[PDB]
Parts: structure tokens; sequence; C-alpha cells
């Protein structure tokens, strides 16, 4: 934010007067998830009789 | 009459959090021949999981 402001008078008356305002405003966000889970088996059962 | 067992358990298991969090925050203001008006703001945040 900024703002200036001037004033200057002088009688012979007269007048004379400033006035300025400025506001910016910024706001960022972000996000990433990630989720994985694996599982992979086997059960060879091998019988001989 | 024999047995020959075997088992092998294993587990394992990992977490890891972080989290980061900033802000800054600057105000000017001058009046005296001119007024003048100043105004920072800064904001940060980060986290991992
Ligand atoms: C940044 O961190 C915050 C804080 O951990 C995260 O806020 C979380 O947002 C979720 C969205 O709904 C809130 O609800 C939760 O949802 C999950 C499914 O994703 C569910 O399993 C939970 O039971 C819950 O309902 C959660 O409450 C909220 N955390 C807290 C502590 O309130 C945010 O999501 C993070 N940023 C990103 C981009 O993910």
């Amino acid at each position: 934010k900024s703002g200036f402001s001037f004033g200057f008078k002088i009688p012979g008356i007269f007048e004379l007067g400033i006035s300025s305002q400025s506001d910016r405003g910024k706001h960022y966000i972000r996000r990433t998830k990630r989720f994985s889970h694996t599982k992979s088996v086997f059960l060879h059962a091998r019988s001989d009789l | 009459y024999r047995v020959l067992f075997y088992v092998d358990s294993e587990k394992l298991k990992q977490n890891d959090f972080n989290s980061v969090e900033e802000k800054k925050c600057k105000s000017s203001g001058w009046h005296f021949v001119v007024k003048f008006s100043s105004h920072g703001c800064k904001e940060l945040e980060n986290a991992l999981k």
C-alpha cells in the first residue's frame, strides 16, 4: 500500500491540496497430495500324494 | 513324521512431517511537508507430509 499527499498555499488568497491512496493485496495457495498403496503376492500350494 | 516350518514376518512403517510458516509485516508513515503512507505484508506457509 502506498499513499502521497502534498499541500502548499500562499496568499498574495490561494489554496492547493493533494490526496492519493493506493492499495494492493495478493494471496496465493497451492496443495498437492498423493497416496499410493500396493500389495501383490501368490500362494503356490503343490501336493504330491 | 517330519515337519518343516518357516515364518519370516517383517513390518516397516515410516512417517515424515514437516511444516514451515513465515510471516512478515512492515508499515511506514511520514507526515510533515506532505503526508506519506506505506504498508507491506508477506506470508509464507509450506508443509510436507
Ligand atoms: C494443508 O493442510 C491442511 C491441514 O492438514 C489440510 O486441510 C485438511 O483439508 C481436508 C479437506 O476436506 C479436511 O477434511 C479431511 O478430509 C480427509 C480426506 O481428504 C478426510 O479423510 C478427513 O477425515 C477430513 O474430513 C481436513 O480436516 C483438513 N485438515 C485439518 C487438520 O483440518 C489441507 O488439505 C492441506 N492442503 C492441501 C492442498 O491438501
